RNA sequence: UAUAGUUGAAGGAUUUGGAAAAUUCCGCUAAAGAGGGUGAAAGCCCCGUAGACGAAAUGCUGACAACACCUAGGAGGAUCCUGAGUACGGCGGAACACGAGAAAUUCCGUCGGAAUCCGCGGGGACCAUCCCGCAAGGCUAAAUACUCCCUAGUGACCGAUAGUGAACCAGUACCGUGAGGGAAAGGUGAAAAGCACCCCGGAAGGGGAGUGAAAUAGAUCCUGAAACCGUGUGCCUACAACAAGUCAAAGCUCGUUAAUGAGUGAUGGCGUGCCUUUUGUAGAAUGAACCGGCGAGUUACGAUUGCAUGCGAGGUUAAGUCGAAGAGACGGAGCCGCAGCGAAAGCGAGUCUGAAUAGGGCGAAUGAGUAUGUAGUCGUAGACCCGAAACCAUGUGAUCUAC
RNA sequence: GUAGCGGAGAAAUUCCAAACGAACUUGGAGAUAGCUGGUUCUCUCCGAAAUAGCUUUAGGGCUAGCCUCGGAAUUGAGAAU
RNA sequence: GGUGUAGUGGUAGGAGAGCGUUCUAAGGGCGUUGAAGGUCGAUCGUGAGGACGGCUGGAGCGCUUAGAAGUGAGAAUGCCG
RNA sequence: GUGAAAUUUUAGUACCUGUGAAGAUGCAGGUUACCCGCGACAGGACGGAAAGACCCCAUGGAGCUUUACUGUAGUUUGAUA
């Protein structure tokens, strides 16, 4: 989402692994990811911007 | 769509043509040049509109007129396009604009009659034509040159 | 750059509604006790181009 | 804050090797899986990295203090002030996109030469009226241009004929009186362990013996192609006129990615190289000694057409701001299209010519565009590459030769 | 001592560092050349011209004619007897 | 897919479809039990070209899909060796 | 004993009469001829060396002439400071 910076600096460093914040979501992040783990106030903030 | 199975749409993308590249391709040896000639040199032709050394046409014909410095240019809107509003609004240039059917209103707004109304508007412009006034005043209107 | 227009073409022709060219006539300044009343007629209408001289010419007009 | 530094997590056995970081098992660490080194390819071996800490001294940049400077209203309209050889004009030149033009505005040389608020200049010759300003005195940050140099980095940039002229003691050797011109030349091995001793030989060089995983890795040292020079052999050749091969074929010699096998070949038929330029070439027309390397339609910005995608009577943003040199949103000034005709005034599904409502010209009558990608052609740029004889502008020469 | 838009010449277009009807070096500069040479892989389909007119034009160019690719269109418009 | 019928010389030149080189991304691989490069063979495809095996060699390199180009050499009285 | 050069498409490189870009070692028909060298001569290889200096062209240059065009240094004559 936003300021939550813990979460970033503990999922950085694996090698499977990318983190990006929800004002910042490219097309080239999304189509080499295999899944995407979003969490629910993420989601409502790229609804919000996709309108 | 995954990274390692891309594929452009049909049509989309062409290679290129590459001369000088050996005979069988079709442009090896001079390149689609032909034999010898101006045309055959690098940087060789003649000038746009050239003919050799007859008299170019444009320099047989006579200059023609003048440009006036106080020209008025309007922005025709003929009367379809008053048809995409409710009966009775009071159609002005800034409900003209913000429909973008007129941007850039040159030196003003002027109604042309092509070809039928039916709405009962109020228009506001800086010029109609004898037929637009006309017409917009049967289907029961009223015009305003302002 | 951009490219540049021919201004003596611009300033004796002029571009008609459905994409063609009309021009003036030759013949239309001098002499006229050599020409015939009907010549003289005949040489105050208007033409256009010919596809000729259109090839050859487009370039130079693009823009006005 | 710049200029030194400090500290900084987590692995052992097994197989193949000279040597593991490789393989197979079983573990651990991460706010650190960026990068470099180590006898081959390492998160966990070394230097580092993420994070935390530090300056005696000198130099920079802020903030707040002092000290220095600068800055007031209302009224009156008797009189005084407000940049002079100046503005301006004739003659000659130049600068304005504006080549004397109908030539306003701004400069230079030369001559002539104002007015003073009841004034003076400008609105592209000139005049009248209205409107906007107040020359002939001085200074001023920022937003814009550039990189010899220092720090930290980056690259669908080069990799020893490339990339700087120069990876190496290069503006050097070398050439010229001089100004000036100007190169060639990288690689043993993990570690010098760089061959003790013996033999032939004046030596050079070589053969053993040793080092080493390997010396046919021995310093002319990684790999080691072709031209060119040799040694050994299976088959042919001393009565034969040969662009040198191709098709037919006995004898001899072999035995392969195993199939209608491979090398050589007496003898017989047929047959005037390659390239360029030409009406036309074997040409006694042109080029090439041979082998290897290098060596020629590209990009930027515009214009047009075809294809492709998104929107569709509509389409689309530019500079710029925040953002990782990115995507990823704001921004509607502007551009194209949606209506034409006419030199223009102008009129408008019509308009111009015309006395004409006549005729005719060009338009309408459902009649599709716009942004971006891609390819074909064109324009401006050296514009596919190489090649003159010449022209101009700075400088260096009378140590030769002429007076 | 005299130097290149120049010098010097008992005069020859003679000399000015082995080259002088105008020295040498660097720069404008990748000067210009309607001329000459060269221009690097493959297969499939089609396939010319060497003519007319105008040209300070004649070994260059332009427009038409003759080749190739994509579209549209009523036809029964093309050819041979 | 079958079957018929018709066609398939070519310079300038137009149109189509491919082979090979280097680098980027994503995916799946190989390698001291020996990569690239070099040399030999009697192998495969309609062409550019592709494999497999021996010997040499000592540390890197293929394949698929898309992208980008200093992308192919026998000739210039070419330049260097 | 020492040790170059210009040249060079590859060469197992005969003669006569013809043919042919119209004068052939190499093409046709004949005629002649065992293999490899040394010392000598210059008939041929349109022999080597020098992208004809002769002739014409480039809407190429450069030096020179003049009652060719357009300018100008210098000399002179008037007005004005």
């Amino acid at each position: 989402e936003n300021g939550n910076d813990f979460a970033a600096l503990s999922a950085r460093n694996l090698p499977n692994v990318s983190v990006v914040t929800s004002d910042n979501v490219s097309v080239l992040d999304v189509v080499s990811a295999n899944k995407v783990l979003a969490t629910q106030t993420a989601l409502t903030q790229i609804e919000e911007v996709l309108a | 769509m995954k990274l390692h199975e891309l594929k452009p749409a049909e049509g989309s993308r062409q290679v290129r043509n590459r001369v000088g590249r050996g005979t069988s391709s079709g442009n090896g040896k001079t390149a689609g040049r032909g034999q010898k000639g101006q045309k055959a040199r690098s940087g060789g032709g003649v000038r746009l509109g050239f003919e050799g050394g007859q008299t170019p046409l444009f320099r047989r014909l006579p200059k023609r007129g003048f440009t006036n410095i106080n020209r008025k240019d309007y922005a025709v809107v003929n009367l379809d396009t008053l048809n995409r509003f409710e009966d009775g609004t009071e159609v002005t240039p800034v409900v003209l604009k913000e429909a973008g059917i007129v941007k850039n209103e040159k030196a003003g707004i002027k109604v042309l009659a092509d070809g039928e109304l039916t709405k009962k508007l109020t228009v506001k412009a800086a010029k109609f034509s004898k037929s637009a006034q006309e017409a917009i005043e049967a289907a029961g209107g009223s015009i305003e040159v302002i | 750059p951009k490219q540049k227009t021919h201004r003596g073409l611009a300033k004796r022709v002029k571009r008609t509604g459905g994409g063609g060219l009309k021009r003036g006539r030759a013949f239309t300044s001098h002499r006229f006790h050599g020409k015939t009343k009907k010549q003289r007629r005949q040489l105050r209408k208007a033409s256009m181009v010919a596809k000729g001289d259109y090839k050859r010419i487009r370039q130079q007009l693009a823009r006005m």
